[PDB]
């Protein structure tokens, strides 16, 4: 069973308080064990 | 081979359209779940929700 959250601020962590919120519906069957980030350039490779 | 399938056959050797739905119940959560539904907001008396 799936899951994500997210939540957006106008400030790293400040010592505020605020609540992430669940994202998503994706019920899917995996064994996940990665974890990858994807990021944006202009250098066009 | 090829079906020679014309106006004048019969009805056994003229074009028949056949389908077949197959249901899975793999342990996974199912995703396709039939309709249902009644319709009334009742107020001020208790009823069953």
């Amino acid at each position: 069973y799936f899951k994500i959250y997210s939540k957006h601020t106008p400030i790293d962590l400040p010592q505020g308080f605020s609540a992430l919120e669940p994202l998503v519906d994706l019920p899917i069957g995996i064994n996940i064990t990665r974890f990858q980030t994807l990021l944006a350039l202009h250098r066009s490779y | 081979r090829s079906y020679g399938f014309r106006p004048t056959y019969g009805v056994g050797h003229q074009p028949y359209r056949v389908v077949v739905l197959s249901f899975e119940l793999l342990h996974a959560p199912a995703t396709v779940c039939g309709p249902k539904k009644s319709t009334n907001l009742v107020k001020n008396k208790c009823v069953n929700f």
